[PDB]
């Protein structure tokens, strides 16, 4: 059994594009309640988003 | 003009034959290549209007691509496409050749595959019934009786 | 009669019982938990080192024959440290049962090929490592099975995109088919589904 | 916290398979080259693999550079049997992809990328 | 601009490039190149097309849906002309043949046409044009070729002042005739050259090359009314090259001089095809033509174009003229030609 | 009812035009552009308006378990109809 | 009897009309069957029908030589049926339009017709939204 | 309970062996196979004249899509998205505002049929029966473009297929 004092990082095994593992800042939060009903039951877990980048219309069928 | 007269009725007889001799490649990738199948069985026998599987591409005018093309799959497609003898001929069938059916959004599949090969006809259906096959295939035949291509050339 | 809802099997949940019960007394250096399931489904958490003693006790043992591997996967869950939960469904054709075998792993830690006590676990280990990034010791021939060649990444993982990072076209100049990033011409709509109004209080967990 | 290793014990016994690996490699383009009947040169297919031995040079876990080491062995294999094709060979050279731009001015001109 | 006109994406199959072009010959060898280009960009194209709509077939996969539209054409007919380009801001103009047929001469295809498409284009209010025009274009030129492209760049820039004018050298690539031309002399036992080819110096530039400068040229503004010379990086003899595409086929080279006034005779016996013919008395003039130098022009350095020598793409023009014992030979086998710079 | 725009172009039921200067017009030449003639709005327009003697009535559009879910509507203003929603038909109490 | 065979056939053959009209319901049809005359449509389409033969076969349409505005003496395609013979032939009821005609109303097509890919009467699609933005338009007049 | 499909001994009696032997030498299984297929030969082909011939179908047929209208003219849909929220592989499009008179109706309503998987569901989850999919299945284009269907052309095969819809929608709504 061998030990390691490094930081764990899979970056190189997991795939993604550099572009995608340097560019992106994810958001770890609780979702906000919704108003519009009365439930809590979607606000107990934590979730982990990316930033919002470009949608653009298609010039077909838009 | 004698000579356009000539030419018409030349090609009209080259495309009568390229529309009544129709061999498709024993090509089919899916659930789509069962319905190819029962489009072969007596029911609505293909056979009759001169359309016939061929296994060697060499051998074949007409590519039905029947199935879903996934990205370990369209490099041997391309293959056989041009390994196909001219004049050539591509139908896609059903929603997952024609775009990408209900695996559109997959990182494993080529949406379309007029993305690979140039598609003449397109058959939609999850799976086309044996007739809605046959109505393409004879909408391939009557756009066939259309080409041109002695009359183009007297006039080029 | 209620005719509804699912009858239960009682006597199924005690014989599943004193079976976890037997095989957890005999071997209490892996076998961390016994769990029965009320649709009468044994299932047995062990220590990821022992899934070989343990599957060659299931297979050869003689009040337990599970000479059939039904299957072999591995399920993504990113909240635990071993995110990789790795399933063994175990079939006993001479006691007329099915079993479960669950360990962990994560994306550094190898797991023991089981292709010593059955050879179904080749093919499935294979599945395994292509689809999750899982690597199996002794595997005799350890590659990917499913995926593109020159595939990068583990599709089935949580982390990994629906559609990926690539998509294939055949380009005309180079008269070849290329891999090009991928960009949708429609971008697949997600749908918030989830009702904010507690269906279950049976499994209800504490506020903590 | 002690760890199970995958091999190479320290990383000094990683290091030795990396140059293991890249022997393998290394004397593998020109085969490559010919089978494959590819029109790039000997020199570029050896930079090609020396670049993608780089880009993995900053790995200070012996585990992960056994995985590395693993991965190439199998992408090494799919090559000698000539399971893939020019097409994937040729996908390592990114031929068809546009230059994107890396100044900040030209980001700014082109669009709204980060 | 107008607001489906503007960029969007990232410049892949599925974005929006804000380019709408008419490709006029984009049935060929530069045409299909230029076509794959734009619809790579993600643009909108428009191909005029003449010929058997089965013939276009290979344009079809080039662009997303919607992408690429085919329209017929005449190219007497300013009425089909104006509606090919009514609703595109670039037109792009690379219709010409190496021969004249019985309906169409050089005359036609390189002044006449030319000429009408540029004057409808200006009418309709089309922002940018381009016309592809030969490096060598002499009106006192002994080609009848080049002196029609002379003429016709001429009445282009009179029609349209604001055309960019691209004269590429002489265009090699896998579909071309000039390697292919040379690599087809197989058949006729020996090798004919006049002079033995020690009189002429030839740079032949890339297709790729080319497309991409014709791309370069659209996107950029500061090109709006000028004049650009394609051309490769080095300068060859005739002898040299033809030996160097040789030894790349792998085929027995065994050259001989022909008097000019033989090899005129040639030509005219092998014009009388009805199809396209193998060779023509204009060919052979270009053929044994100088490329002129042009220092003055602009290039593809300045369009931003690294020009592609000869010794990196000629194996794949090449490799198909070999046969079985030598299609696995490699790209370096063989020393670069000899150059003169 | 069917409108021209000032380009030559029908326009839609749901008003979509093309501009003068937008370059998607292009798609349409040689081909045509599929308009549908029947609109909605104007034959629902043409429908009359039913009296009936009560302050409340229900309308499931004609069929039964063909037409839409059953709704009721409340005629008690008298400045103007009751209108399900679903099918658009208007109702009114007998004035005067 | 083989005798009884062949005077089916010859009534086949003076069946359709004379042997003029046995030979062009062979060319374009590949077929001589007789059948009772179901009921004709607008279009120039007949429709016969045969309880004796087996299913599937004991209906057929013959097709008219001009449809719309194209000549279909040759070209004759499965979409050039209206609807409720189209139902009536793939036997999704046993009761022709003739017998129960189907509901009218006043925005069915008049004019049925067939598949016009190819044509210049296809379909193209299009966006039907309106601009989602709007862009502010400068004023025309001088400043300063 | 079970069965052996193959666990019989033959007998080794004198007339069976010559049996055995004469079948060996005289192709007497072999003539059977002939005899079946001549057989086959002289039966009637199952082969129907197609496009002159149909083959059967059912009111539950699902085929090209179509929008509907009440009686009135009206469109029966009302723009609730329940179609495009249960198609299993977003093929549906839907986008709406209040009308001119203040009804809730769409203003696009796309459906790609190269992505449609032709399974159904859009018409169950339609409370108006506003969305069915008709008995057309003959509908294949030339051009991938022409299989993205837009509102005008749905309600275009609803005018043209409305009276087989109708009837097809009497037929099988008993069950449903
Ligand atoms: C991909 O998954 C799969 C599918 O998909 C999803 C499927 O569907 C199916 C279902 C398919 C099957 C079950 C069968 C398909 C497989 C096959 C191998 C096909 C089987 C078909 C058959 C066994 C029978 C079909 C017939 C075939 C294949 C033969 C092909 C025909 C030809 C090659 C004909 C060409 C040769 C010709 C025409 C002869 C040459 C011409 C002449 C000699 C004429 C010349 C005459 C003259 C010159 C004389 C002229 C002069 C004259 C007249 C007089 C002049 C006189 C003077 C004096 C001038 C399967 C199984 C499947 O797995
Ligand atoms: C094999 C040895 C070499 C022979 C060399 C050629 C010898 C002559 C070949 C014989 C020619 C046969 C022509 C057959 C005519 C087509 C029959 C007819 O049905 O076609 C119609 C008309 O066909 C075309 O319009 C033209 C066909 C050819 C017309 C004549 C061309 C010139 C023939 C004379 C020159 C031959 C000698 C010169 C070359 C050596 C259109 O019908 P179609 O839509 O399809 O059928 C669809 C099926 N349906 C009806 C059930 C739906
Ligand atoms: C001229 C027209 C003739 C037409 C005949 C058509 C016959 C029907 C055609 C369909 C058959 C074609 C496909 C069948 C091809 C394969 C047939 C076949 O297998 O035959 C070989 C068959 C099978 O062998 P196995 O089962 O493998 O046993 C081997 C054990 N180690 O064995 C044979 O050799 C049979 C060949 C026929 C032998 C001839 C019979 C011998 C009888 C001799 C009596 C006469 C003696 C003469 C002396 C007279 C003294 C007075
Ligand atoms: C003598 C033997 C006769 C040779 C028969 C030729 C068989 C066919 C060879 C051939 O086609 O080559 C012609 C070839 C191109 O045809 P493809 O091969 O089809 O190229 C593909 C185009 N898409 O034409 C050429 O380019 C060569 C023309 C160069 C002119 C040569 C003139 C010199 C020959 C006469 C010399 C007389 C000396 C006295
Ligand atoms: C009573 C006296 C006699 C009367 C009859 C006389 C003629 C009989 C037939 C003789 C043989 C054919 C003669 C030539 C016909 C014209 C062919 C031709 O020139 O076609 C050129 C053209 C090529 O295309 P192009 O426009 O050049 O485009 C370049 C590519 N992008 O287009 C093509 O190449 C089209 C592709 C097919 C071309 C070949 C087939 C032409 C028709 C042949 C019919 C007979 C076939 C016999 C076969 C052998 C016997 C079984
Ligand atoms: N290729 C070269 O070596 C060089 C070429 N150029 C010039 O660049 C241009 C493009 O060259 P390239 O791609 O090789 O040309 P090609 O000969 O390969 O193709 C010509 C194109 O123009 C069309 N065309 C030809 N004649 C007519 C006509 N009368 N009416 C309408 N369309 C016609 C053809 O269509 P279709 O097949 O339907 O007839 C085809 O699309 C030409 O002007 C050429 O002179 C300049 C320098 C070098
Ligand atoms: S379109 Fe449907 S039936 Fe055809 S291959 Fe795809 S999933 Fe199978
Ligand atoms: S039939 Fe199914 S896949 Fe097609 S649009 Fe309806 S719900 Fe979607
Ligand atoms: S389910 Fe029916 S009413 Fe609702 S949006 Fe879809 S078609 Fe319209
Ligand atoms: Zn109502």
């Amino acid at each position: 059994l061998i030990a390691v004092d490094e930081k764990l990082d899979i970056t190189t095994l997991t795939g993604v594009p550099e572009e995608h593992i340097k560019t992106r800042k994810v958001r770890i939060f609780v979702p906000a309640r919704n108003n519009m009903q009365s439930g809590v039951n979607n606000t107990k877990k934590w979730k982990m988003e990316f930033d919002t980048r470009e949608r653009w219309e298609n010039p077909l069928m838009g | 003009s004698r000579g356009e007269y000539v030419v018409a009725k030349l090609d009209d007889l080259v495309n009568w034959a390229r529309r009544s001799s129709l061999w498709p490649m024993t090509f089919g990738l899916a659930c789509c290549a069962v319905e190819m199948m029962h489009m072969a069985a007596p029911r609505y026998d293909m056979d009759r209007f001169g359309v016939v599987f061929r296994a060697s591409p060499r051998q074949s005018d007409v590519m039905i691509v029947a199935g879903t093309l996934t990205n370990k799959m369209a490099p041997a497609l391309r293959k056989v496409y041009d390994q196909m003898p001219e004049p050539r001929y591509v139908v896609s069938m059903g929603s997952c050749a024609n775009g990408g059916g209900y695996y559109h959004y997959s990182y494993s599949v080529v949406r379309g595959c007029d993305r690979i090969v140039p598609v003449d006809i397109y058959v939609p259906g999850c799976p086309p019934t044996a007739e809605a096959l046959l109505y393409g295939i004879l909408q391939l035949q009557r756009k066939i009786k259309r080409e041109k291509r002695l009359r183009i050339w007297y006039r080029r | 009669t209620r005719p509804t809802i699912r009858p239960r099997n009682d006597v199924v949940h005690k014989q599943l019982s004193a079976f976890g019960q037997y095989v957890a007394e005999i071997l209490p250096k892996y076998v961390q938990q016994v769990q029965v399931s009320c649709f009468n489904e044994l299932e047995i958490f062990i220590h990821p080192d022992g899934v070989i003693p343990v599957l060659t006790f299931l297979r050869d043992h003689t009040n337990a024959q599970f000479k059939s591997l039904a299957d072999l996967t591995a399920v993504d869950v990113p909240t635990r440290q071993n995110r990789f939960e790795i399933v063994y469904n175990l079939l006993s054709l001479r006691f007329n049962s099915r079993i479960r075998v669950k360990t962990y792993t994560d994306e550094l830690t190898p797991i023991e090929s089981s292709v010593t006590v059955y050879k179904a676990a080749n093919w499935y280990e294979r599945e395994i490592w292509d689809m999750f990034g899982v690597f199996f010791a002794n595997h005799p021939d350890l590659r990917r099975i499913l995926t593109d060649y020159g595939f990068e990444g583990h599709p089935f993982r949580k982390d990994f995109p629906l559609s990926g990072y690539v998509e294939l076209r055949y380009d005309d100049e180079v008269k070849r088919v290329v891999a090009e990033p991928v960009e949708l011409a429609q971008e697949f709509r997600k749908f918030d589904l989830n009702s904010p109004w507690e269906a279950f209080p049976a499994y209800r967990q504490p506020p903590e | 916290t002690s760890v199970k290793p995958i091999f190479s014990r320290d990383m000094n016994e990683a290091k030795r398979r990396v140059r293991e690996l890249y022997r393998a490699w290394y004397r593998e383009v020109p085969n490559t080259v010919h089978l494959f009947q590819l029109d790039i040169s000997v020199k570029q297919g050896r930079d090609k693999v020396r670049e993608m031995f780089m880009k993995n040079a900053h790995v200070t876990d012996p585990r992960v550079v056994d995985l590395l080491v693993i991965k190439g062995k199998m992408e090494l294999e799919e090559t000698i049997n000539v399971w893939k094709q020019r097409t994937h060979i040729m996908r390592f050279f990114h031929e068809t992809e546009a230059p994107r731009p890396t100044d900040f001015l030209s980001k700014f001109y082109v669009g709204h990328d980060p | 601009l107008h607001h489906a006109l503007i960029p969007h994406g990232k410049g892949g199959r599925s974005s929006v490039s804000g380019i709408v072009a008419t490709v006029f010959g984009a049935t060929g060898f530069l045409g299909r190149y230029v076509v794959n280009h734009l619809g790579r960009m993600g643009s909108q194209v428009i191909v005029p097309y003449r010929c058997e709509p089965y013939d276009t077939m290979h344009l079809r996969p080039m662009g997303d849906l919607g992408q690429i539209i085919f329209m017929e054409w005449n190219g007497k007919d300013k009425d089909s002309i104006r509606k090919v380009v009514e609703h595109s801001n670039v037109v792009i103009n690379l219709v010409g043949r190496e021969w004249e047929t019985k309906n169409f001469d050089f005359e036609d295809v390189f002044v006449k046409i030319p000429h009408a498409i540029a004057q409808v284009s200006k009418e309709a209010g089309v922002e940018k044009l381009i016309h592809i025009s030969h490096l060598n274009a002499d009106i006192k030129s002994p080609s009848r070729y080049l002196r029609s492209k002379a003429v016709g760049e001429k009445e282009v820039r009179a029609a349209f002042p604001e055309a960019t004018i691209i004269k590429p050298s002489d265009i090699f690539g896998r579909e071309d005739r000039f390697l292919n031309y040379f690599a087809s002399m197989r058949w006729f036992g020996g090798v004919p050259l006049i002079s033995l080819g020690k009189e002429t110096v030839k740079q032949p530039v890339y297709i790729v090359d080319v497309s991409k400068g014709i791309i370069n040229a659209i996107k950029d503004p500061d090109a709006k009314g000028k004049t650009f010379a394609f051309v490769g990086p080095n300068r060859y003899l005739l002898f040299d090259l033809v030996q160097y595409i040789f030894a790349v086929a792998y085929r027995p080279f065994l050259p001989y001089p022909l008097p000019h006034f033989a090899y005129r005779w040639v030509g005219r016996l092998f014009e009388v095809s009805p199809f396209e013919p193998w060779t023509t008395r204009d060919k052979v003039e270009r053929v044994h033509m100088s490329d002129m130098t042009l220092p003055h022009l602009p290039g593809l350095e300045d369009l931003g174009i690294q020009a592609t020598p000869l010794e990196l793409k000629a194996i794949e023009v090449l490799r198909r003229h070999r046969t079985y014992r030598w299609l696995t030979s490699e790209m370096e086998d063989v020393k670069p030609a000899k150059t003169v710079n | 009812g069917v409108r021209t725009s000032p380009t030559g172009e029908k326009v839609t039921h749901t008003g979509q035009a093309y501009d003068d200067g937008d370059y998607r017009r292009v798609r349409f030449s040689d081909r045509q552009k599929e308009v549908n003639e029947n609109f909605a709005i104007d034959l629902i327009a043409e429908q009359p308006v039913s009296e009936v003697g009560s302050r409340v009535i229900s309308c499931d559009g004609g069929g039964g378990a063909l037409g839409h879910p059953r709704v009721y509507i409340n005629l008690d203003k008298e400045t103007k109809t009751g209108t399900c929603g679903y099918c658009g038909l208007q109702f009114r109490q007998p004035h005067h | 009897e083989l005798v009884q065979v062949l005077r089916r056939g010859l009534q086949q053959v003076s069946g359709h009309g004379g042997l003029r009209g046995y030979l062009r319901v062979l060319f374009r049809a590949n077929d001589v069957r007789v059948g009772t005359l179901v009921g004709e449509d607008k279009y120039g389409n007949k429709y016969y029908e045969d309880n004796k033969q087996f299913f599937g076969r004991h209906r057929w349409v013959i097709y008219t030589t001009e449809m719309n505005g194209r000549d279909t003496f040759w070209d004759v395609d499965g979409s050039m049926v209206p609807p409720e013979w189209h139902r009536w032939l793939h036997c999704m009821t046993d009761d022709p339009p003739t017998t129960k005609p189907p509901t009218a109303r006043k925005y069915i097509w008049t004019n049925h017709k067939f598949n016009v890919s190819g044509t210049p009467q296809q379909y193209v699609p299009y966006s039907t939204t309106r601009k989602k933005i709007q862009e502010w338009v400068p004023p025309s007049t001088p400043y300063k | 309970t079970y069965k052996f499909v193959n666990m019989r001994e033959p007998s080794m009696d004198m007339k069976s062996v010559t049996d055995r032997a004469a079948q060996t030498l005289l192709w007497t299984e072999l003539v059977r196979g002939l005899g079946m297929t001549l057989s086959y030969l002289f039966r009637e082909p199952a082969t129907i004249n197609y496009p002159f011939e149909k083959g059967p179908l059912s009111p539950r047929f699902r085929g090209e899509h179509a929008l509907r209208r009440y009686p009135s003219g009206e469109e029966r849909c009302i723009a609730c998205k329940l179609c495009e929220a249960v198609c299993p592989a977003q093929a549906i499009t839907i986008e709406a505002e209040p009308r001119a008179d203040g009804s809730r109706r769409t203003t696009r309503y796309d459906i790609d049929m190269t992505k449609c998987i032709y399974c159904g569901f859009c018409q169950e989850a339609c409370p108006v029966d506003a969305i069915v999919e008709g008995p057309n299945f003959e509908f294949s284009t030339e051009t991938h473009e022409e299989l993205l269907y837009n509102k005008e052309k749905l309600l275009n095969n609803g005018d043209k297929w409305e009276a087989e819809i109708a009837a097809n929608i009497q037929a099988d709504y008993l069950y449903r």
